[PDB]
């Protein structure tokens, strides 16, 4: 505070293996101190100190390690942790992985520097997700709904249109309370962070956001596949810090779309392997759970502020499974799971969301008579049961023949057909009102007689079984 | 009707562009005035921080 | 004293320790982070930091404390929320206006300035007192008294006991003299987090848990001081069972220590339990926050804090059992705890074992679980109290081959194995009755006999019916119900009725919010009596047909009794036992009228 | 017609983005003017010859205390080299007073050109492995970086 000290500059780069430069004969080395590397050519890269030991210190480099020499490579210890500048002007701009602006504009004029991995929120100050946001997609709205401050990861496999449905959610997300909801603060101020994305996907998201008229609202941090791998382990943290500043300290509802968390697990694997650490499941680092918790638990409404953070981190299973460590840990941590199945895609339904594997822990809070129809929970719990039992019936009929099925079996099969065709499918640009979705669900349910509707209570039946 | 609608849209777009240009000019003027007002104090503070050493 | 050498993740190697014993808590850096020793190599000692390690220097001072991980006990421990290292969260949020938890905050675990009322238990001057003797009682809050006891490592003659009145923890409420020297005692009591509290002798449990849910309390019971394990499932499990064990259980208090779980779920729990007006007393609606305690440590919390959270939770259980209450501790952790062990073991460069988990995982889980069990307390008066450990296991997506699951099942006595298939079908209590078990079924013989001398037989009959139905489900999956005879058909009808009436429960309505034992046993007896009478009728074969013809006869001309049986779940418990018992006795009489009236005209 | 009006809305949004980007770029240009003025003032500070020596002594003391190395090799501009040569052993005496250590064996030769230096010293250690750049131009752009949020907070209007 009194007087400053200009950062030291070294040259003792005694070891360079992969993405790690191993400095030596260093003094006063901070942990996670951000370093500046000036090569012999004069280009400047930026790195981080993964480990400090005695006089040595191991430094990973974001922009790669394609030119370091033991003689000329200068490294400089800034003596501080990462601090991404943040300002209200950060809305409506597109950025590189580490925060450098790529919109041909000027660099951010900061309102303040906020250290990455922001300060932990005391649980005695959080509040449960109260309000519900309308996702447009009917399957999400009727079962597995999303409340403000939720963490819903979309589970997908290679080739499925997870990016398309993410864009649809970004275009269609909005409040639901009594169908009443300018709303500039109600505008979700989407922060999109893409890691390891094919350039076509980045162009697609850019064009969709530009066309939807949200270019003055959304914000993009991109870490393309050709871009250096290490920046993928910083980009989501930068995005979450920016979201935290835009929501908690500015009072804007914020929505976050982390893309290809498997492309983040890959960065974790590369870093862990480069350090010769003890591996975990499938060779992933033993602390992948801690990192995923640190990257997910930074969303949720806060009591003292009017803001909120609701993130939808999409995920790509490697071989289309769940036992893989990354989707498994994500399911452990996150409060939801939306499943996109290859079977539905093979049958050509644009939203391939398999409603049976789906789950939302906070579903019972978002719905209710105060903000939804009183029958919403009943309707959902019945459709789920009939779909599950009908699927069992279809599996049985696959071996016993269509003739051996009973009348209830035929009813269940017809319910499955109309559910997978008329209900799940929805337009790529057409939304569905929550009440319209419930009306469609009731039309699907009324195939069965009143006797078979075991889950639905008679009180809700009287007001809805006829309509 | 369509020709009238497109003509009205073009007129509204031109009006919005002119309003944006005027607002931009006003903003630039305000920022330049503030910078001119506060430049000397800013530079004095910067030099005071630079030109001090402790121990 | 000592200085840092190496900083990698949460593992810090500080040189110059020399005489620094294992698990001797040390304080690291200028920010003064808490931290426990994990390994030694000479003048240097490994430390776990329990906090973010970003910003540690080299030659940054580390101070030793000579004390292992210790949690501060005493009045006011109930109804609070503590971090894994036992920091009062609400105190931090109020004392510092910042909504965040600042790095390296130093706040006492219990407030040292609140005025507490002191009621000495007739202890006279010059009297002799000993470890755990209960010399004074303090009403921490209404409907939950807090006895004050001497620490187990204390004894002496009572030279001075403070009089009744308002006291604070900084004051000396009692004085003792022993072996020619005197010692003082305050209302605080610090205890190492490990090294469980001493017990005069353990005991064999006899009282059941009698939890709210019908399946748990009837099919797979647990005893007070028992040991359970659910697979930490959501929607079901971690929410409905937690609510039942917290607000609808006979345990005198609750200790929720669920760590390593979602932050939104923790906020929901911590915002819903404040109201939670459970009728724990006979005629009072006191909120259960005057009865429970949270040791919440979210997933984003430092990896090294999971074990600390678990052990502080079980230590708090012990303080209450020692006073006399039958505490029941629920741990949504032990799924993230195994991950914490893997992280620390790998970082400490330990050699992994089967499936990568540390070889000593079973030892740690045993050292945790075996602190359960009802126990005859220390000191005077004679007393008894118990601790229940209803832990968590990996969700039903992995088989029992999981090392954490195998280790738990090698120790845990009662397994409430929830199945994901039931969760898909939206069966909300979701206990799979084929794979669950309860080794306590033999000790509860006395209680079952005294409550109802015929419950064991009807329970065995229900188990046989369920097993028979699950057995012939495969045969039906091949051939179909065409070949099913009268006995098979009636068995499947009774199994379906049991599955949808008995084994289900909504828990969001007064019909199934809390099912007392009498109502559940009456449902079981009614269903089993119907099954037995129907089997006898179809075995009679009167009217030259009997059999499945008689089955259709009782399902059509006698189906009103069947509908009343399947609707018996809706008997409102608020009507009281003398009313519901009469209603069920009348239904039983009507059922006995059937299968005799049906046999009157020989079908 | 729908896509025409959608394209018109997109064009309006693009125009709004262009206007706001122009405003932001003008803001950055003003910040650059501020930095240029600060650099000019820093250069003007070198005109002094009495407090300038005290500042140089303070800078060399700070750097030598930060290195805490047995043998540094200070490098100073050819202009005002006389001032450094005059202060000489005063810095060594001050450092030896700071802690019970033998006086460093400083060495002072090649100098960078004035505008590159603009005052300040580069101290470094033997073999140049560890370098401390206490140039005035180096003290600036660090104070600037730290105080930039305060600058924006000062630029309310």
């Amino acid at each position: 505070e009194g007087t400053l000290e200009v950062a030291m500059e070294y040259r003792t780069v005694t070891g360079v293996a992969g993405p790690l430069v191993i400095l030596d004969k260093v003094k006063g080395p901070k942990y996670y101190e951000i370093v500046n590397i000036r090569l012999g050519d004069g280009t400047m890269r930026r790195g981080q100190v993964l480990e400090v030991d005695g006089e040595k210190a191991v430094v990973q480099v974001f922009e790669g390690t394609s030119g370091i020499d033991n003689k000329f490579t200068t490294v400089q210890f800034t003596g501080e942790v990462l601090k991404t500048p943040v300002s209200l002007d950060m809305l409506g701009r597109i950025f590189n992985g580490s925060g450098k602006p790529i919109d041909n504009g000027p660099p951010i004029l900061p309102e303040a520097y906020l250290d990455i991995s922001g300060s932990s929120i005391n649980p005695s100050e959080r509040t449960y997700p109260e309000e519900m946001i309308q996702t447009g997609i009917s399957t999400i709205d009727v079962m597995n709904s999303i409340a403000r401050g939720q963490k819903i990861p979309l589970f997908s496999a290679a080739g499925l249109p997870h990016n398309e449905i993410a864009a649809q959610i970004c275009r269609q997300a909005g409040l639901v309370k009594r169908l009443e909801k300018d709303g500039e603060e109600d505008n979700f101020a989407i922060v999109f962070a893409a890691m390891g994305v094919n350039m076509e996907t980045a162009q697609f998201f850019k064009r969709d956001f530009e066309e939807n008229g949200s270019m003055e609202r959304v914000t993009l941090f991109l870490n393309l596949a050709n871009d250096p791998t290490i920046e993928r382990i910083i980009t989501p943290r930068i995005a979450l810090t920016t979201a935290e500043y835009l929501a908690y300290e500015c009072g804007k509802h914020v929505l976050v779309i982390l893309t290809d968390m498997s492309s983040y697990a890959d960065a974790l694997r590369e870093v862990s392997a480069a350090r010769e650490e003890v591996p975990g499941r499938r060779g992933y680092p033993g602390y992948m759970y801690t990192d995923l918790a640190q990257i997910y638990e930074r969303a949720g409404r806060i009591e003292g502020r009017k803001g909120s953070i609701t993130q939808i981190p999409i995920l790509t299973m490697p071989n289309d499974d769940i036992t893989h460590p990354t989707p498994d840990l994500t399911g452990y941590i996150t409060e939801g799971q939306i499943y996109i199945d290859r079977q539905l895609q093979n049958r050509q339904i644009y939203p391939p969301i398999n409603v049976l594997p789906s789950l939302s822990r906070l579903m019972k809070s978002a719905i209710g008579e105060g903000m939804t129809r009183r029958d919403h929970s009943d309707v959902s719990n019945q459709l789920y049961a009939n779909y599950a039992i009908g699927k069992d019936v279809q599996a049985m009929k696959a071996v016993v023949g269509e003739e051996a099925l009973s009348s209830e079996d035929l009813l269940y099969l017809e319910f499955l057909d109309k559910f997978e065709r008329k209900f799940v499918a929805q337009g790529a640009y057409d939304s569905r009102n929550i009440f319209q979705s419930l009306d469609l669900a009731w039309t699907l349910l009324r195939i069965f007689p009143r006797e078979l509707l075991h889950r639905i209570p008679g009180k809700t039946l009287d007001q809805y079984y006829s309509r | 009707e369509f020709q009238r609608k497109l003509a009205e849209s073009s007129g509204d777009s031109g009006a919005n562009v002119k309003r944006l240009e005027q607002e931009t000019e006003v903003k630039i003027h305000h920022l330049n005035a503030g910078a001119e007002k506060i430049q000397y104090d800013v530079v004095q503070m910067l030099l005071k921080h630079v030109t001090t050493v402790k121990n | 004293y000592g200085y840092v050498r190496k900083v990698s993740g949460p593992v810090v190697i500080a040189d110059g320790m020399n005489g620094a014993a294992m698990y001797e808590l040390v304080r690291v850096g200028h920010d003064n982070l808490i931290g426990e020793i994990i390994r030694l190599e000479g003048d240097s000692a490994t430390i776990q930091v329990y906090e973010e390690t970003a910003g540690l220097m080299v030659n940054d001072p580390v101070l030793r404390t000579h004390k292992p991980l210790s949690v501060e006990l005493g009045p006011g421990i109930l109804g609070n929320i503590f971090d894994g290292i036992q920091r009062p969260l609400k105190t931090i949020a109020i004392r510092s206006g910042d909504v965040y938890i600042p790095r390296g905050v130093s706040v006492p675990a219990l407030d040292k300035d609140t005025l507490w009322e002191f009621q000495p238990k007739k202890i006279g001057e010059g009297d002799l007192l000993t470890g755990g003797d209960l010399y004074a009682t303090v009403f921490e809050n209404s409907l939950m008294q807090h006895h004050v006891a001497l620490p187990p490592d204390a004894m002496g003659k009572v030279t001075y006991v403070a009089p009744a009145g308002q006291y604070s923890l900084k004051d000396t409420v009692l004085e003792l003299e022993f072996q020619g020297v005197k010692k003082s005692f305050t209302m605080l009591q610090a205890w190492p987090v490990r090294t469980p509290r001493p017990v005069s002798s353990k005991l064999a449990a006899d009282t059941p848990l009698l939890t709210g849910q019908r399946v748990l309390d009837a099919l797979f019971p647990s005893v007070l001081g028992g040991t359970c394990a659910i697979p930490g499932a959501f929607g079901c499990g971690k929410t409905v069972i937690s609510q039942a064990l917290s607000k609808y259980s006979n345990s005198d208090t609750v200790v929720y220590v669920g760590c390593g779980e979602r932050g939104n779920e923790m906020a929901e729990v911590l915002m819903d339990f404040p109201q939670l007006t459970m009728t724990l007393p006979d005629g009072r609606e006191e909120s259960v926050m005057k009865r429970t305690t949270l040791v919440a440590n979210t997933s984003n919390m430092p990896v090294a804090a999971r074990e600390a959270s678990i052990y502080t939770g079980i230590t708090i259980a012990e303080y209450f059992r020692d006073m006399g209450y039958n505490v029941s501790m629920m741990a949504d952790s032990t799924s993230r705890w195994a991950e914490a062990l893997r992280e620390i073991s790998g970082r400490l460069a330990e050699m992994p074992a089967d499936s990568g988990y540390p070889a000593y995982l079973a030892a740690r889980l045993a050292s945790f679980y075996e602190r359960a069990g009802k126990v005859k307390c220390l000191g005077g008066p004679e007393r008894t109290g118990s601790v229940t450990i209803v832990g968590a296991v990996s969700p039903p997506g992995g088989d029992f081959s999981d090392p954490v699951t195998s280790a738990t099942l090698s120790i845990v006595q009662v397994f409430w194995g929830l199945d994901k298939k039931l969760a898909q079908r939206k069966h909300f209590p979701s206990v799979n009755w084929l794979i669950s078990y309860s080794k306590y079924s033999t000790a509860l013989e006395s209680f079952y006999e005294q409550f109802d001398p015929d419950f064991i037989n009807i329970r065995t009959k229900a188990r046989e019916v369920l097993q028979r139905e699950d057995d012939l489900n495969e045969i039906v999956q091949l051939v179909g119900k065409d070949a099913l005879a009268e006995g098979d058909k009636i068995t499947l009808e009774t199994a379906k009725l049991l599955r949808e009436d008995y084994l289900a429960q909504n828990a969001f309505t007064p019909y199934d919010k809390f099912c007392p034992f009498y109502k559940s046993v009456w449902m079981m007896r009614n269903i089993i009596h119907f099954y037995n009478l129907a089997n006898q009728a179809v075995e009679k074969g009167a009217g030259m047909d009997g059999q499945k013809i008689t089955y259709t006869l009782i399902k059509h001309r006698l189906g009103d009794l069947f509908y009343r049986l399947v609707s018996q779940k809706f008997e409102d418990p608020a009507e009281g036992e003398p009313a519901l018992v009469a209603k069920f006795k009348k239904l039983h009489e009507d059922l006995t009228a059937g299968f005799r009236a049906l046999e009157d005209e020989t079908r | 017609e729908k896509q025409v009006e959608i394209r018109k809305k997109i064009e309006y949004s693009m125009q709004l983005n262009a206007s706001r980007i122009k405003v932001l770029q003008a803001q950055d240009d003003l910040v650059s003017n501020m930095m240029e003025a600060a650099s000019k003032e820093v250069l003007n500070v070198s005109r002094d010859h009495n407090s300038y020596k005290k500042l140089l002594k303070g800078l060399i003391v700070q750097s030598l205390l930060r290195l805490k190395e047995p043998a540094v090799l200070l490098r100073c501009r050819k202009d005002d080299h006389h001032l450094v040569e005059s202060v000489l052993e005063s810095a060594k005496e001050e450092y030896a007073q700071k802690l019970q250590v033998h006086p460093p064996e400083i060495i002072v030769h090649h100098n960078a050109h004035g505008p590159s230096c603009s005052g300040g010293v580069v101290v470094a250690s033997r073999d140049g492995k560890i370098v401390c750049e206490n140039t005035l131009d180096a003290r600036l752009d660090v104070v600037f970086r730290k105080k930039l949020p305060e600058i924006r907070k000062q630029l309310v209007s």
